[PDB]
């Protein structure tokens, strides 16, 4: 069994942007034929992987130049000129030349884009969740680049770290940027507790966290 | 002494200048007189 | 065009066995290698094998444990996979793909398969309508079901560029998530909204109206 | 859908391992490489358009050069031509007629200067 | 660099031997029924890989002489080729063809050679149904008198829709016995693949697809170059021997022009990749 380790593992790239991954194998990789199966393939997200290269550089049919491949022996090298968000997706490296075949990492790549405001909502329980029992408000974040985002929850002025359960949005195709869902997952007896719920959190487009905020009688 | 004029067939003779067979001209092995003598 | 189609989706009894299909079109299948991937932790790639129509051979990765069975129908053009005694390491994304012929290494997959294992029985959820008390969002929360699978699609998938929705969240063995998309203030309570939310796990579909 | 340049049923065959070279495999009745002439008849059809077939000669008895000949090739009809096959010129001295004359005939060295010659051959009356 | 062409008439001119041919060939057929007898010229310029050839070949009562010769001199093709030139007979041999369908029927005859190295082959070529007129003229079957290139032993070529061949030795009576059918040939084991046709829409990488190799073309092999008028742009695949690689004994067959053949160990190395 081959190693195959991949780098930079964590990659953005800005479009027009020069990117290049790496591939290594422990031993060699070429087969008693004289010929090097090592490869590239991609899976572009919420679709099914696909093959990008084989032998280390010839191209598949739909492929563009934009790609070249390269590398032999140990060490193996990808280069891309014009990146753009077809390339957004993640990148993995697996060579055909000793079973049982190998992959690679799974290097992981970006678009790098201007940075935009999260558009924020928050909720009430619907009835039909407080009719069960469990009484959970949202706020979402929708669009926002970078990625790197805060979440913060503040009950009645008095803030709260507890019961918290996000989930991200991989940097889509279009937009290029990121989508939060942040959701506070709590009792019935509880709601009642209180009545305004204050929501803000941290992006880097201004300096002063926006908010969003409602309350019991609305 | 080629002539071949004898029995002009036993079937053809390894030893000899012309073998009077049918098949000499294909090697234009045939004997002066073959078509002579045989297929008369 | 060269068409792989797996199973759909899967749940099991951990320690029990499955059987997810892989299709094709496209070829002349006699004509190629045929393998699946683990790509397990949502992230991690690892071979399982290559079995090969004309021939009928059969590789298994040494790790495998023969735990695998590939398999075909010729009068199909269909690959299978049984794959007995089950794990919680298990769980993970199963794909195939051609290689071919001999010399492993593949072109084209197929979608994939949905594969997981555990104890609780299959939860179908209970979904809370998200909605508020020049632009406007729905909140759609999927919620109190377990296991996988379950997605979404508004008033019948009708809406869909710049929609967004989020990954099942999971936690104290079930799943809870979240789901949105944007529209115009004048865009509503014009015309009523419907998240239409479904889960094969319990074989059960559902039409969420939201609520102002 | 036709090929080669064989007649009367005569089925062209080439061969691979060389040159893809062409020859016709004739009927009996037919000979010559595209099987442009017949062993066969005494007599000519009425003004001979057509008797190709053997029997190079003429009235006073001397050859018919043949029209594959040099002295040919000047002359009016000969053996490269475009045309040929059509004409029954082959490497062959036999006797011909592509002019619609009176009977077929050949070129008949004498003098030096090749002629024309009324050729022997009979007729059908 | 140059050479003479002369027609099959013989109009006997000149060319340049152009260029990716420096060899002049010289190429002839002799036929010979009962008695009579009869022959033919061809002097052009032939490919680099071109080298001298014979076979004669037994229809039943008529026989055929070919047989082909090259000099790369410039200008050698012109008068003779190479008191009786048949001096003696040597080696024995069956012959018979399908012309007549003499090899097929069991008319097997007996044809001696003429000359000594010329020796016994079972020549095989079938075709599918129509690759241009209903494709080449040359026989379904051929056996008798000869010498082809790099013959000695066996080698040919074969896949779904065509079957070349050659056999030969130099034992007395060697050929002799049954046609080969191909499909009676035997399960050489390797997988491979099979295409005709152009870039894409003759050999794409649709219409491909696995056959079982038969008999001892184990080797998968492919081939480019030039073809019959000027269509390039053209390649073949299929199982098959030794032979066919180096050199190219698949140039004088398939008829084409400063072609390259590759060809791979296992099974399925076919593929155009
Ligand atoms: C290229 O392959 C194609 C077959 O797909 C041939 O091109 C077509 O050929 C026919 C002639 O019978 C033409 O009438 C069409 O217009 C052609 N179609 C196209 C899209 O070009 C052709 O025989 C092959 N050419 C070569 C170089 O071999
Ligand atoms: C006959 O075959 C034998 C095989 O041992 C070989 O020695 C010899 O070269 C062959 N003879 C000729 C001249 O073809």
């Amino acid at each position: 069994d081959v190693v195959m380790t991949q780098t930079p593992l964590t990659l953005s790239v800005t479009i027009g942007q020069p990117a290049s991954i790496s591939c290594k194998s422990s031993q060699s990789l070429l087969d008693s034929d004289g010929k090097t199966y090592l490869n590239w393939l991609l899976q572009r997200p919420g679709q099914s992987p696909k093959r990008l290269i084989y032998l280390v550089s010839k191209l598949d049919s739909g492929v563009p130049d934009r790609f070249t491949g390269s590398g032999s022996g140990t060490d193996f090298t990808l280069k891309i000129s014009r990146v753009e968000a077809e390339d957004l997706g993640v990148y993995y490296c697996w060579q055909g030349t000793h079973f049982p075949l190998t992959f690679g990492a799974g290097t992981k790549l970006e678009l790098k884009r201007a940075d935009a405001a999260p558009t924020v909502s928050i909720f009430p329980p619907s009835s039909e969740q407080l009719t069960s029992g469990g009484a959970s408000v949202v706020c979402f974040l929708n669009n926002f680049y970078p990625k790197d985002i805060n979440v913060k929850w503040k009950i009645d002025g008095s803030e709260r770290q507890n019961g918290v359960l996000n989930s991200w949005t991989d940097q889509d195709s279009k937009d290029s940027t990121y989508s939060m869902s942040s959701t506070l997952t709590l009792t019935k007896d509880e709601y009642e507790r209180h009545n305004s719920y204050t929501c803000e959190a941290t992006h880097k487009t201004s300096t002063s966290p926006i908010v969003k905020s409602f309350n019991r009688n609305e | 002494q080629e002539s071949c004029k004898g029995r002009c067939t036993e079937g053809f003779n390894v030893d000899k200048k012309c073998q009077c067979d049918e098949l000499c001209s294909y090697y234009q092995s045939c004997c002066t007189d073959y078509t002579a003598e045989c297929k008369p | 065009e060269v068409q792989l189609q797996q199973s759909g989706p899967e749940l099991v009894k951990t320690g029990a066995s499955v059987k997810i299909s892989c299709k094709a079109s496209g070829y002349s299948f006699t004509s190629y290698y045929m393998h699946w991937v683990k790509q397990s932790h949502g992230k991690s790639l690892e071979w399982i094998g290559e079995i090969n129509p004309y021939n009928g051979g059969a590789s298994y990765n040494q790790k495998i444990k023969g735990r695998a069975t590939f398999t075909v129908d010729t009068s199909s053009r269909t690959a299978y996979m049984q794959f007995n005694s089950l794990t919680s390491e298990d769980s993970a994304v199963y794909y195939c793909a051609r290689s071919i012929y001999g010399h492993s290494v593949l072109d084209y997959w197929g979608q994939g398969t949905s594969v997981s294992v555990s104890s609780a029985k299959t939860t179908p959820p209970s979904v809370y309508p998200l909605a508020p008390g020049s632009m406007v969002t729905l909140g759609c929360l999927v919620k109190g079901y377990f296991p996988e699978p379950v997605t979404v699609t508004w008033n019948s998938g009708s809406l869909s560029s710049g929609v967004h929705t989020f990954p099942a969240v999971l936690q104290s063995d079930l799943y809870t998530l979240s789901s949105s998309v944007t529209v115009p203030s004048s865009t509503w309570p014009s015309q009523t909204v419907t998240c239409n939310v479904a889960h094969p796990a319990s074989s059960t579909k559902v039409d969420k109206k939201i609520v102002p | 859908p036709s090929n080669c340049d064989c007649l009367n049923g005569g089925t062209c065959v080439s061969n691979k391992y060389f040159s893809n070279i062409h020859w016709c495999n004739c009927p009996k009745k037919f000979g010559g490489q595209h099987c442009e002439i017949d062993k066969s008849k005494t007599c000519y059809e009425g003004n001979g358009h057509f008797y190709r077939g053997k029997a190079s000669t003429d009235t006073m008895g001397r050859p018919c050069l043949p029209w594959n000949s040099a002295t040919v090739l000047q002359q009016t009809y000969h053996a490269h031509r475009s045309d040929a096959l059509q004409l029954g010129l082959g490497k062959h001295n036999y006797c011909r007629n592509p002019d619609n004359r009176r009977r077929p005939w050949c070129y008949v060295q004498v003098g030096l200067k090749p002629l024309v010659q009324e050729c022997m051959v009979h007729d059908c009356a | 660099l140059r050479c003479m062409q002369c027609k099959t008439n013989g109009d006997c001119r000149v060319e340049e031997c152009a260029l990716g041919q420096d060899l002049c060939r010289t190429t002839i057929v002799r036929l010979w029924e009962e008695g009579e007898e009869l022959e033919l010229v061809e002097k052009s310029c032939t490919h680099s890989e071109k080298t001298n050839r014979t076979l004669s070949y037994r229809t039943g009562l008529k026989i055929t002489s070919l047989t082909e010769v090259v000099c790369g001199l410039d200008l050698c093709n012109q008068g003779n080729s190479g008191v009786t030139y048949s001096r003696s007979r040597y080696l024995e041999c069956i012959s018979c063809g399908s012309s007549d369908m003499s090899c097929e029927r069991g008319r097997h005859q007996s044809l001696q050679c003429r000359s000594p190295e010329e020796q016994c082959l079972d020549v095989v070529t079938h075709w599918i149904q129509e690759g241009e007129e209903g494709r080449p003229k040359d026989d379904r079957h051929l056996r008798g008198c000869g010498y082809l290139p790099g013959c000695p032993g066996s080698n040919g070529f074969h896949n779904n829709d065509t079957f070349h061949f050659l056999k030969c030795c130099n034992t007395t009576k060697c050929n002799e016995g049954p046609i080969l059918e191909l499909e009676n040939l035997p399960q050489n084991g390797r997988q491979c693949y099979s295409c005709k046709g152009n870039s894409t829409h003759g050999c794409s990488s649709e219409e491909t697809f696995l056959i079982d190799c038969r008999g001892p073309m184990n080797q998968c092999l492919v081939a480019t170059g030039t073809h019959e008028p000027k269509n390039q742009s053209y390649m073949v695949r299929g199982c098959a021997t030794a032979s066919m690689c180096q050199h190219a004994h698949l140039g004088d067959a398939f008829s084409m022009n400063h072609i390259d053949v590759s060809c791979c160990t296992k099974s399925g190395c076919n593929h155009p990749d």
